[PDB]
């Protein structure tokens, strides 16, 4: 029960180049992986967005969830250190998702859940 | 007029990738056009010059019409149905497209 | 904090990205500075009046997205404040990290004598 | 009067983009207008000048009328139905637009 | 008396923008008035002087009445229905307005 | 007695604003009163003086009565129904006001 | 005995304001009394002296009774119904008051 | 024995206030007692002395009885129903009190 | 499934003038953007209002949610640094909303959610 | 859909006299506004009452909610600095409500919600 | 809708003698008020009992709720400074309830809620 | 805190917006001042009585909506308290920000000798 | 409504010997009371077990609930200072329950609830 | 009611070798126990994954639950000090589960619940 055709969004998964710069911080250049399809589930309801983050620094972060077929998790290895780019229809501003982990289900081996952050763009 | 702009606006989905656009505009729209043209019991042509060419070549049958806007809307509804769900289920015959297409049917009889 | 004599001094490097006590709602990915007054030394005459200059110890914070950018911003701030008419930097910078936004910070105290009016 | 302002206020939508404004005003409105025209069994014209011009050339059929406000709002209701849902789910044959359109129908019978 | 004040109070929505007011008072209220006037099988005029003018010009038919308050209330109910929902659905005939309008019907027969 | 105080206490509303007080007391109350008057098949008058005056001029029909309290509360119930919902949703023909109004009905039959 | 104390205790609402008390005791209780007195097909008087006065004046009809406690309870039930809900809905005839009032009906026939 | 203690224990209520104690014991209890008396088609008396006194004056009808405990609890059940709900919602004709009261009924038939 | 006609409220979106004053604080002057339509969803229920805020300073803040068509998010770019003005019918006191972020849905590309604050007026 | 007749309670709204006393504290005298009608909704369920408040000072506070017609919010301007008095039937002890804010709905312009405190009497 | 006959428990309300002892602490003697009837509602479910209280002092407190007729709240004035005694059937150990406040409803004036503590006996 | 001799001194600038220990329920967007007593020096004679004057260290807070307004309010407070019969300001102001209401604050201590009765 | 036959588990209640040892700590010897029957209700669902306890000391505690007939609470007096032993079928490892309090219901006097801990064995 | 055939996953339980190394830390070698079958229940929904853990150290932990037959809990003795290995179909990356405790039910003696962690691999 995966019900194809609800996977109406074309995302773009991509990971980071290996190594470190002079200081040791992660390299702010991004490679490419490919394209897949998924069903995005929002957080409807009041108080679904987080404003403050840390030392009183303003923000606006709202977590989502992408349901993908089980093949995209075996072809690559998506984990917490990737980012996902999706573009809203007829728009030039593209959302940047930050993968916070992948939940896999054993009830049926045809689904997987990727939980993203979507709040602040990553570099 | 079943242009790429109209299809993109109807489906609310831009088709930038070449494979997806090829699928939608070469396997999915013509299927809806064939289905409507078969339900109407007549040949439908997009423009008058094509109708004249078909009449000249002799392939045009009885009662051919240039497609009005209602038939375009019904074809778009069938295309949206094809695009939404992609499995064979027990959906009923005489959907909401056949309500619009029905006054253009020609050889209704028994 | 005397705003203008700090904003005009730190504008050229940060392109006017200096704010009092709070970053704006959408501050961007470029480095920016936040200043705040956290005390000082009194300058009050016992006869019953206070002088036209008053000391004030301000705090400073730079919040870039890359470590090198914040390091350069802090060193430039320290140089420009140590080569200034009436300010003097005391102490050394302290680093900080914000995991939610993935930004790097810094923090240093400044002693300054400004014009009360 | 089925202008752009009335359509904008009915759908509660600003049609700033050229593409979707063209879609709504050139493929979605004529479909509803000609569907109502087919249901009414008569031709409907916007103004008296168009009716007189059509009668002069003989292309206007018998029993023509210039559109009242009830027919215009029935057309608006059909357009609002077209904008909302874009599939072929299957609906009752007689909707709430036909209740408004019915008293202007002609040539009813068996 | 179908004044702007009465319409604003009924719909519970002030109409300050010129386009919205034009829509409501020139496309939506007259549609309800036409529909009620067609269901009653008679002509309705707001004031007695207009009725006399129509009789003089000869355009007034049989059984014309000056609009009572019940017909105004039913017209307001139809207007509120038009303003609330803007799509064609399977709503039933003989709504709650036809209960109020019914005693004023004239040529009921079979 | 269908004064302003009784209407204020029935609706649990303070009609301070001139506009809405005018609406409720000049378009929403006469509608209910004349609807009940049409249902009862007779004319109803507030006081004996008005009944005598109407009989003197001959405009009062046969079987007139001055309003009892039951008819006044039926009118109040109709007004309360009018205030609450402002659309044409579709309702049963015989409501709870007709149960109160029925024993005063006249000229029933086939 | 339809006293202010009994009404206050039944409705569980003290009536200190003059307008509210006037409404309840001059528009709402008499309506229930009229309705019950009309359903019973007979005249009901609170006390024997009033019944004798009515008989003397000749206005008392056939079968007049001094009100028993069951009729008081039914009148109170109708009053509570009037006080609770204030809109005309599709409530059914033969409520729980007519069960108590029924043995006192006089001219039941066909 | 339908004293004050039994009524207090049945309703689980302390009738300290003079007003509500008077209400319950002088308008709500006699109503239930006379309702049961009307349903039974006979007169019921509390003690033998009252029955003998009523027979002596001739006001007691045929088939009188002094109340058993079942009739007293049926009266208590009716009173408990009266106390709980205070409206005219509409209920079945035969409640659970009639099942207790029925074997004492007299003069049944057609 | 947007169901027009439930968008019965006419709002007024407007953003802030760029630049800073002498001290660097945001300029307290407000420009204009235009008018749109949306469906406002309240927070019914007890404890839906927040009283204290910070150093024991009294307040009364109750967050709302506006559901808008997808066009108003592409025409402009509404983010956390805007404010929305709406007027209650037949009233002269106008609510001032403070946008705390926009949630966009990918299940259907015809809706968007703007979460506002509505508690304390902004300047 | 306001359903009059459920507004069975007669309240009494009243505001405070302006100005300050010698120390600057609010004046403990109360003016009058008028009477309105509303539907009171309690907080049923366990743990609906708050006992402690601050420096271990005992209390008993249970918040309510009054649903009023939209006219009483336009005639006056009810905000956090008012109090509402209502009397229980056949009783001499009167509840004192403390308004903590007004929630207005845009779904239909015929209701408003006043959230009160009802715990400790105000002065 | 009070539905008598569900009030199957006979409680015993009683208040404390006025005044103070030598130190000022409340007098640990208890007067009497009378008897009433009510419906007791427990807290079923796991974690419905509180173990620790303060400086690591063991306890076992489980709050209840008594639904009473509106007359017992007008005859006396039950508030946070009373206690209620109820006895379990065929038992010699009697529960001691501690009133933490009374919630009164305006939807219908025939009910009231008394929220008790029942955990540690009072003196 | 001795209320009157502080309220009458600070009323003209703030138009009577001085409150003890708590801001009112709806304080507005205009600047206002909150004062509170946080200690002092004893003035108790050992013989068994205390003097008719007593020291008390009060705290002050101004809460405007713009930074310039609170800066001017604080400098005016400092001047008016340093030019006063028996008060003296000790220390320097400390800033604060409240994101929920978007207001800017300040804070300074005052030493004052008031009349006990 | 107790529905006997759902009481399919045979427990074993037992209390502690009175007095104290040399240091005053509770005596770690256990007496016996008898056997009763009850219905055990688990805590199904994720996060139903508690791992840490205090100064970073590992643990695994999952609270249960035993529904017993009203007679076992009157015959003995079960309180927080007892323990209950139950044995899983066809097993030699026996669970040790720690009573944290007894909830009694007044809606019907034929049930009682004993809330246990079952996490760490008691001594 | 165990409904075999829903136990479609073949796990691998294994415990740790006894003793300690030179420092006393647990030995990082793992023995074997055997294979069993169970039904894995995920945590669907937003915010089901935990990111931070302790001193700002990144992580990604999502707890699961395995429903097993009652025999595997009596054959071995699974407790908090074990780990469970399961392999996703047609994949070479194997999940490592960390047992946090076993919940046993007495309503029917044919089920048991093993609550795992699945977030960070164990050694």
């Amino acid at each position: 029960p995966i019900s194809a055709g609800s996977l109406k969004t074309r995302l773009l998964a991509q990971r980071r180049t290996s190594g470190t710069d002079d200081w040791g911080a992660p390299v702010q250049g991004w490679s490419d992986l490919g394209l897949f399809s998924g069903d995005v589930k929002n957080d409807t309801g009041l108080g679904a967005i987080r404003t403050a983050a840390g030392s009183g620094l303003p923000a606006s972060i709202a977590k989502y969830s992408i349901k993908v077929r089980s093949e995209v998790i075996r072809r690559w290895s998506i984990n917490s250190a990737d980012r996902i780019i999706g573009r809203l229809p007829f728009s030039t501003q593209e959302m940047v998702f930050s993968v916070t982990g992948v939940i896999s289900d054993f009830a049926d081996p045809s689904m997987a859940y990727i939980l993203v952050e979507a709040g602040a763009d990553e570099q | 007029a079943l242009t790429l702009a109209m299809v993109q606006r109807h489906l609310q989905a831009d088709l930038i990738e070449d494979d997806e656009r090829s699928y939608v505009m070469e396997q999915l729209l013509p299927a809806a056009r064939e289905s409507a043209e078969m339900f109407l019991n007549r040949n439908i042509y997009s423009t008058s010059e094509e109708l004249a060419a078909a009449v000249a070549a002799g392939t045009a049958g009885q009662y051919p019409l240039v497609t009005p806007r209602a038939v375009e809307q019904a074809i778009l509804l069938m295309l949206g149905d094809f695009y939404r769900d992609r499995e064979a289920t027990g959906k009923p015959v005489s959907t909401s497209a056949h309500n619009l297409l029905y006054p253009y049917r020609v050889k209704v009889g028994v | 904090t005397y705003g203008p004599i700090l904003k005009q001094l730190l504008s050229p490097y940060f392109s006017g990205r200096v704010f009092p006590d709070a970053a704006p709602d959408v501050p961007g990915q470029d480095p920016y500075v936040i200043y705040q007054r956290v005390g000082g030394i009194p300058t009050y005459f016992t006869e019953g009046a206070l002088a036209d200059k008053a000391n004030a110890r301000v705090q400073l914070e730079v919040w870039s997205t890359s470590k090198q950018a914040t390091y350069e911003a802090m060193v430039h701030i320290m140089r420009s404040v140590a080569a200034a008419p009436a300010m003097e930097p005391l102490g050394q910078p302290i680093d900080d990290y914000e995991p939610a936004l993935r930004i790097y910070g810094s923090r240093v105290d400044i002693s300054m004598y400004y014009n009360l009016t």
